[PDB]
């Protein structure tokens, strides 16, 4: 059954699952951030300022997400490995959510 | 020590000959190219690998091309047209074309050759990082059709970049240099250099006698590339899965991203293999996309645009007033040049003549150059 080649695809998967988790975190900081210049602390000109440095982020962010989803589409994963396919798939469409959360934030900001 | 530098509109490439053998150089990123790219930002200037990656992020601010503005001015229908495909902006400034973008909270604009110069800079310093010591002399290569302004203000990018220019050399007699032609025996020898990269496409026949060169013709285009080569796998793709699905993924721009991502790199992988398998999850309204593509069906998507780069080659030979038979040497320059069915396609139109192509395409031009500034030195 399980082959010792699935564990190196399982590994890339792993690697690409943590780099994920970081730049999630980047965004975590993001709406902690933007919370707290959401609330008109500084005057507006300033504030829209303070806005434009957070969507100059989301879109380091967004694109980041990007470029692990064009590494992940390396991937050419045998139907038989199941253990990869499934963890490819969540991994995807974990990105893709936080891609939306990232979409959620700029078109809000620094319009 | 001396080093040949390719200073090209999308990629640079710096060689050191040592040990009587070339080097070409590897950048900080371990790359043997480096992306003419410089980006302007909140807080830095980029140059190279940094400057191309955050290109999504800051489109107006990046710069790239500069090499088809330097030395011209701007009413040249070259730089008005070639605008249309930039997302930063070009200026006029009394008569001479400028890039225009926000370094921080200024807003600033750079002649081509200020850009160049930043460009060859960070290959002067790439070269620097490898040797362990200074590096001043340098050969600088240019295009058979850059006129004297062009070649001029080459030269004074580099002399900005604190480089002493001992020569610029034309790209195609550099690609001669690289395969040892200019050391041929006897009688005088018609050389064409057929270099298709991922932009440009530049035909240029020459003549060497006793090791002497001669420009004879240039032809080309000025926008064909690989870039051109998967778009049409693109489409072919974005057809599939309106096919299958029934559904139209084109306005989904990180789908399309996606694709002719895998689209790009699929069609390396058909340079050496005769077929390219993709994979990608979850594409488009959460639909896997599957799929492969042969060989034969990527050539055929190309077909006419593969068989149109014959036409520059015979307008090149009816320039020089040459007969495709009285070509002695065919050289194959460009990322590109790596299909086959491209060096078949001229492998035939010359009755089968044999491409000088063992230096790699991307490199050849450094190569040479590279041989030529040691010489030099
Ligand atoms: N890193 C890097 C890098 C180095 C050089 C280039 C220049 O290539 C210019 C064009 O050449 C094309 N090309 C190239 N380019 C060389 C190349 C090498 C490694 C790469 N790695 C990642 C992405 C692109 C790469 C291109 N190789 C081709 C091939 N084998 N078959 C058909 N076309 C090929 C590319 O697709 C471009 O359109 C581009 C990227």
């Amino acid at each position: 059954g399980n082959s010792p080649q699935e564990e190196v695809e399982l590994k890339k998967l792993k690697h690409l699952e943590k780099s994920v988790e970081k730049i999630a975190d980047q965004l975590e900081e993001l709406n902690k951030e933007l919370t707290g210049i959401q609330q008109g602390f500084l005057p507006k000109d300033l504030q829209a300022e303070a806005l434009c440095k957070l969507d100059r982020r989301v879109k380091a962010t967004i694109e980041q997400f990007m470029k692990i989803l064009e590494e992940i589409d390396t991937l050419i994963l045998p139907e038989n490995f199941k253990d990869s396919r499934l963890k490819r798939k969540g991994l995807v469409k974990k990105v893709q959510a936080f891609l939306a959360e990232c979409d959620t934030v700029e078109q809000n900001i620094c319009q | 020590p001396a080093v040949g530098i390719d200073l090209g509109t999308t990629y640079s490439c710096v060689g050191v000959f040592q040990h009587g053998k070339v080097e070409i150089i590897a950048n900080d990123q371990g790359n043997r190219t480096t992306p003419s790219y410089v980006a302007f930002t909140d807080t830095e200037r980029l140059i190279g690998d940094a400057a191309k990656n955050q290109v999504a992020m800051n489109p107006t601010n990046t710069v790239f091309d500069a090499k088809r503005l330097i030395g011209r001015r701007f009413d040249d229908a070259v730089v008005q047209s070639d605008m249309k495909h930039w997302p930063f902006m070009v200026v006029n400034d009394a008569g001479r074309p400028k890039v225009q973008v926000e370094y921080k909270g200024e807003t600033k604009s750079f002649y081509p050759e200020e850009v160049s110069s930043m460009v060859l800079t960070k290959m002067k310093e790439i070269a620097e990082a490898y040797l362990g010591k200074t590096v001043t002399n340098a050969v600088v290569t240019v295009p058979a059709y850059f006129n004297d302004s062009q070649r001029q203000a080459t030269k004074d990018a580099g002399t900005i970049a604190g480089l002493n220019v001992l020569r610029i050399i034309n790209e195609p007699t550099a690609a001669a240099i690289a395969y040892g032609l200019d050391k041929k025996v006897g009688a005088e020898r018609n050389v064409l250099i057929f270099d298709l990269g991922g932009g440009t496409f530049d035909v240029s026949i020459l003549t060497i006698e006793d090791g002497i060169f001669e420009v004879k013709s240039t032809a080309g285009d000025t926008h064909l590339g690989g870039e051109d080569f998967d778009n049409r796998m693109v489409n072919h793709f974005i057809a599939e899965f309106k096919r299958k699905h029934k559904k139209d993924i084109s306005e989904n721009k990180r789908a399309v991203r996606r694709l002719r991502t895998a689209c790009e790199r699929a069609k390396r992988t058909l340079s050496s293999s005769t077929q390219a398998s993709i994979e990608i999850d979850s594409l488009y309204e959460g639909i896997d996309f599957y799929t492969s593509i042969t060989r034969a069906r990527f050539e055929e998507l190309n077909a006419d645009l593969f068989r149109g780069t014959l036409d520059p080659v015979e307008k090149a030979l009816r320039d020089a007033k040459l007969d495709k038979s009285q070509i002695h040497d065919i050289v194959l320059v460009g990322g590109s040049t790596r299909i086959p069915k491209i060096q078949k396609l001229l492998q035939d139109f010359f009755n089968g003549k044999e491409l000088n192509k063992s230096i790699n395409p991307d490199e050849a031009v450094a190569y040479g150059a590279a041989v030529q500034a040691a010489i030099l030195s």
